[PDB]
DNA sequence: TGTGTTTGGGAATCCGGTGCCGAGGCCGCTCAATTGGTCGTAGACAGCTCTAGCACCGCTTAAACGCACGTACGCGCTGTCCCCCGC
DNA sequence: GCGGGGGACAGCGCGTACGTGCGTTTAAGCGGTGCTAGAGCTGTCTACGACCAATTGAGCGGCCTCGGCACCGGATTCCCAAACACA
């Protein structure tokens, strides 16, 4: 029995979050998470060629918000950033 | 062996394009078209396959022959 | 009776939209499928979800292309599709040379 | 013991986005905040899709989402759409479209 | 006096320029143009020399690429005059926005 | 000073050279309109995308690196200026 | 000793591809065969378009080779037009072609 | 500052190709470009290729694959045969 | 000869029953996330140099602009013939 | 496979809009000067992230249930295509 990974948990408790009284199908749930994983994989690769760019060898916030803006269109690129903003924010401002 | 793509499987095709009407000597170029992409994407699957020395060509080496062309395919484990 | 001609052509159009299924008949296409790779590598197998996302990127790109062509067509002030809008198409889209 | 996603206020997994993030090769290092960062944005954008595809869900009387509704949501956001332009959705159909030409008089 | 016929001169200037490869646009106008843009981004922007360059050499080249596809709808439709509804009609095929 | 009005030095005579360029032999009246909308737009969408590449630097000048890193990451990769 | 270049008989500088494999993360080990294999393809690469290039300077009476030759011969060959296909070239120009139609009868 | 850059080995190339044709400034910068970005696409794709077989060397093998990935028909035929003949001739010595 | 309204009739849609299988929940387990602590160094910051971007001016001439003039191409109209469509 | 009707294609006319050419105006291009903002490089030191051992609970596999959805038949409705009314 091999380790499998997925976002199935996770997607299902932003749907609660979203729509409560409404559920999401088997094939639904593999085609989110193969979307989750792929914008994953562009933030990822966008956030590496930042860093790489200005000959930099760690990935901060920083990267990952100008790769945000790069890939996103305009209006959500802006409250993308204002969500992970607020998030970090909330995450260092705690301890 | 091409010919399996019946004229009215290109018709349904051509159907849900929004196409009204068709005419005659469609199907032999659409044939045409569709062969060389299937050739073009099972080309980089079997290559994959090749490389992992596995004999079976799997669902995943389809999605990375398609996302090599920049067609991505979501809902086969992506 | 008898139907207005194009009309059928329609009701096919709006059906065939608001479904989702595939249009391809699965096993002449499995069939042809197994044909080609023959030719790249011999005695392969194929997990049956290999050739059924293969059939899947087939008819998404043929429905596009013929979204592009219906254009084309559209374009010349015609409303029968023909090889040559097929041609010019592909040739924007920068498949054919 | 709390988890660095409950820390942050999210509920997207901070710890394995990270994990991800140092085993996939994308740099020597990876910052604290990265990986809050990059769940959050995933999180934000997992719940604009699943807002728009629960709405076409209940547009349709269904109750859940099938892949039909998330490509029904995708091409219908213009932002969504521009993101996701060169992605095909495994049973999504199309949008219903005929060209204005093509109607009879 | 003398006159020539209309279209003479077209195929001529046809030849002079897809013959030479000197830019076409007048390049301290398109400065003002790309300087007046990223004004809407950031105030306050310098720019090399050598990126206004690069930016004047890739849209002359877009711009090209669109009007050869322009002229092939435009032929496709019968017609010799390239019309806005050719240009239209090529980036919605070509998939830009 | 202010920047204004700039898009109408792309000249009607500028706009017939691109199209000679592209083998095209004649030109209708409307089109130097429509062509230098699709130029204003397709000038945005690489300008931003530098601006952002300078912004991350902190630098306050787009260089050239920039705006062929912008091309290429919108898949139009440009030779002759470095990278 | 000898360069790895030199043991392999080629010109381009095989250390120099093998540094620059370990220094791109693009994995965490590097077979040995690896940059000879790559620089092998790159000179060969670089050695056709060049021999194209040539022929199509030496066909304008030009001893050099310049941005508008390489366009000439890579919009020529069929196989390098469809690799460096999405690929402008700065002063590159375009092909002399003038359709059928627009000429007169 | 260093500065990388492949001219003398185009220069070289060219020299073995055509030995006396020169080359402008201009096109040995296109020409630079156009070394680097092929050889980006090519380790590029042989990462991708050793990260999704869970394999963690990148061998003369991925380069190969790589190099059938990207290249067209008879250029990918003979820049195999090429890159097969530098391997042998290297390990040979 | 022409404009306009109406009806049988196939085709898509709604509604109720039903049944069935996958989605959602629960449990046991394990392994990956968390805590705490050490240590090395990546980069943030200050600070310093020099280049190359910006603003200006003057002059020449080549290009842009306006306008006259003519013709040739786009577009509408008519006809026919044939080749896709509906069954 | 067949009947037929609409659309593709051919031919014609016309009228205005686009190409060609000429004279005038304008601003692009080139050179030359000067200023300074900011890019690029260097030294420090410090906070921040990698590494490791131990803890544990969150998540994953496996089972089980039932309700949401698929399907079927029957009734409702909705365009359509003649079809004749009647001016």
């Amino acid at each position: 029995r091999s380790r499998k990974e997925s976002y199935s948990i996770y997607v299902y408790k932003v749907l609660k979050q979203v729509h409560p009284d409404t559920g999401i199908s088997s094939k639904a749930m593999g085609i989110m998470n193969s979307f989750v994983n792929d914008i994953f994989e562009r933030i990822a690769g966008e956030a590496s060629r930042l860093a790489h760019y200005n000959k930099r060898s760690t990935i901060t916030s920083r990267e990952i918000q100008t790769a945000v803006r790069l890939l996103l269109p305009g209006e959500l690129a802006k409250h993308a950033v204002s969500e992970g903003t607020k998030a970090v924010t909330k995450y260092t401002s705690a301890k | 062996n091409i010919q399996g793509i019946t004229k009215p499987a290109i018709r349904r095709l051509a159907r849900r394009g929004g196409v009204k009407r068709i005419s005659g000597l469609i199907y032999e170029e659409t044939r045409g078209v569709l062969k060389v992409f299937l050739e073009n994407v099972i080309r980089d699957a079997v290559t994959y396959t090749e490389h992992a020395k596995r004999k079976t060509v799997t669902a995943m080496d389809v999605v990375y022959a398609l996302k090599r062309q920049g067609r991505t395919l979501y809902g086969f484990g992506g | 009776h008898r139907y207005r001609p194009g009309t059928v052509a329609l009701r096919e159009i709006r059906r065939y939209q608001k479904s989702t299924e595939l249009l391809i008949r699965k096993l002449p296409f499995q069939r042809l499928v197994r044909e080609i790779a023959q030719d790249f590598k011999t005695d392969l197998r194929f997990q049956s979800s290999a050739v059924m996302a293969l059939q899947e990127a087939c008819e998404a790109y043929l429905v596009g292309l013929f979204e592009d062509t219906n254009l084309c067509a559209i374009h010349a002030k015609r409303v029968t599709i023909m090889p040559k809008d097929i041609q010019l198409a592909r040739r924007i889209r920068g498949e054919r040379a | 013991a709390k988890t660095r996603s409950s820390r942050a206020g999210l509920q997207f997994p901070v710890g394995r986005v990270h994990r991800l993030l140092r085993k996939g090769n994308y740099s020597e290092r990876v910052g604290a905040g990265a990986p809050v960062y990059l769940a959050a944005v995933l999180e934000y954008l997992t719940a604009e899709i699943l807002e728009l595809a629960g709405n076409a869900a209940r547009d349709n009387k269904k109750t859940r989402i099938i892949p039909r509704h998330l490509q029904l949501a995708i091409r219908n956001d213009e932002e969504l759409n521009k993101l996701l332009g060169r992605v095909t959705i495994a049973q999504g159909g199309v949008l219903p479209n005929i060209q204005a030409v093509l109607l009879p008089k």
